[PDB]
């Protein structure tokens, strides 16, 4: 689930690491 | 406070301590295999074994290192395969090892970890919290929802718990019921509540309802520094990128692209309107529930800045023509799409992830009336052939009450003061 035009996602972005 | 030390881990309370403190005062390297030494010499100690993880730990730190990480990760499973692990030792170490995983992008595991928590600890509230979360991160929203039901079935005035359950009651379109929640838990005050999240869709949730001090609400975050402005509600900014909801072409400096759109686009539109024809599939709905009532479907080409190979078959001359400006191609914030919007729909007012993007409209198919946009306090009409721009990470509201549909292609572009540092750099959205 990605967010595009909203912020409907707990998160919007897929941490990878540093 | 905490009590980390076993029985046989006081009698080598000297030497833990010793190696500890050379952790503890920078020496990461020396304090890594003075714990060795201890984990070798002892191969039962927790405590050795907690010092291997945390100096593993500051030592992914230390080289920002995520190899590291991965390593200190299986150690703190390590310290919870011993005997006679103290129970705050076991709570930390493995809580530890959920974070990291989270830290890494690991969250299938992290919601392992958190499970195991959960069973080895039935009493604490918090880690049913922390595995809700963990539930989150991953999209299993039923499954978080019931672990905060049962957090809420025991300590009802739990207010993180609260403001989760109305997170996840919102996202589900439960408006109203989620409204209590959100308010609750975030007045509460309680440690997880002050989080922009929660202020962003308490407001929304009021706008939908007809409730006035929504705005009440979006001015407090503002206070608390999640919002940039009451109008302005975006959460994964960079802060002091120039904000205004409406630019001109000449404002953004991408005007070779807004050239190549306007001059171009009958060829944009026609191609649209053979994947309406012929191809109607690939214009799918909106799924992030932003409509009141209506019609509206995107057909998208472009997303996080990778291609659609098989969305560019039904577009091939646009997306041959978009190629040639990474500006928008290699916008990781944003989306090329066509988006066709029938007469009976109203989108609710909202506000998009990222005030990273602006958003470039052109008209296809627009009708003689009917179709409008409220950016801000200025509302604004649609031009075949001509480009509108805003930043949608202020709020924006929509209707099309015309008696035809309305066809228009989203082009967003890298906000023009970012750097190639940053545009290479930023997680993709
Ligand atoms: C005009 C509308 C709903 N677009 C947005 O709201 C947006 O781009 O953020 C659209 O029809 O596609
Ligand atoms: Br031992
Ligand atoms: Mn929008």
């Amino acid at each position: 689930g990605k967010c595009k035009d909203g912020l409907g996602e707990y998160t919007c972005t897929s941490l990878e690491g540093f | 406070k905490p009590k980390l030390l076993n029985k046989f881990d006081k009698t080598i309370k000297a030497e833990l301590d010793a190696a500890e403190k050379l952790r503890k005062r920078g020496k990461i390297e020396e304090a890594v295999n003075a714990f060795k030494e201890l984990v070798r010499k002892y191969p039962q100690s927790p405590r050795a074994r907690y010092g291997k993880a945390q100096c593993e730990d500051d030592l992914a730190e230390k080289r920002r290192s995520n190899e590291v990480l991965r390593g200190a990760i299986e150690t703190y499973q390590e310290v919870a395969s011993l005997p006679d692990v103290p129970a705050d030792l076991l709570k930390l170490s493995l809580k530890r090892r959920s974070d990291r995983q989270q830290f890494l992008g690991h969250m299938r595991g992290s919601l392992l970890t958190l499970q195991r928590l959960v069973q080895l600890f039935p009493n604490d509230t918090s880690l049913k919290n922390d595995l809700g979360v963990g539930y989150l991160l991953i999209g299993d929203n039923d499954n978080a929802k019931k672990v905060y039901e049962e957090v809420l079935s025991v300590t009802p005035n739990d207010g993180f718990a609260k403001v989760h359950y109305g997170f996840i009651l919102k996202a589900q379109n439960k408006i109203a019921e989620s409204i209590p929640y959100l308010k609750e838990g975030i007045e509460s005050g309680d440690p997880g509540t002050d989080d922009g999240r929660f202020y962003f869709h308490l407001g929304d949730a009021m706008q939908r309802v007809g409730n006035k001090e929504a705005y009440k609400w979006y001015e407090l975050g503002h206070k608390r520094g999640h919002f940039a402005s009451v109008w302005q509600r975006s959460l994964y900014n960079v802060n002091g990128l120039k904000a205004q909801p409406w630019w001109t072409p000449k404002e953004t400096g991408y005007t070779e692209l807004v050239k190549s759109l306007e001059r171009n686009w009958k060829l944009i539109r026609d191609e649209g309107l053979a994947v309406m024809d012929k191809a109607k599939g690939l214009f799918l709905p909106e799924d992030e529930n932003l409509r009141e009532k209506g019609d509206w479907s995107q057909f998208t080409l472009w997303q996080q800045g990778r291609r659609n190979e098989n969305a560019c078959k039904g577009a091939p001359k646009t997306c041959t023509l978009l190629e040639k400006f990474p500006e928008t191609t290699g916008c990781r914030r944003g989306q090329i799409k066509y988006s066709i919007m029938h007469p009976g729909t109203h989108v609710w007012p909202h506000t998009g992830p990222t005030n990273c993007r602006l958003r470039m409209h052109l008209g296809l198919v627009i009708p003689k009336e009917g179709c409008k946009i409220r950016c801000a306090n200025e509302t604004k009409t649609w031009e075949e052939g001509k480009v509108l721009i805003f930043d949608d990470s202020f709020e924006h509201e929509v209707w099309q009450d015309a008696s035809s549909f309305r066809l228009i292609f989203i082009v967003d572009v890298w906000h023009p003061e970012l750097t190639p540092q940053q545009r290479r750099s930023l997680p993709a959205i």
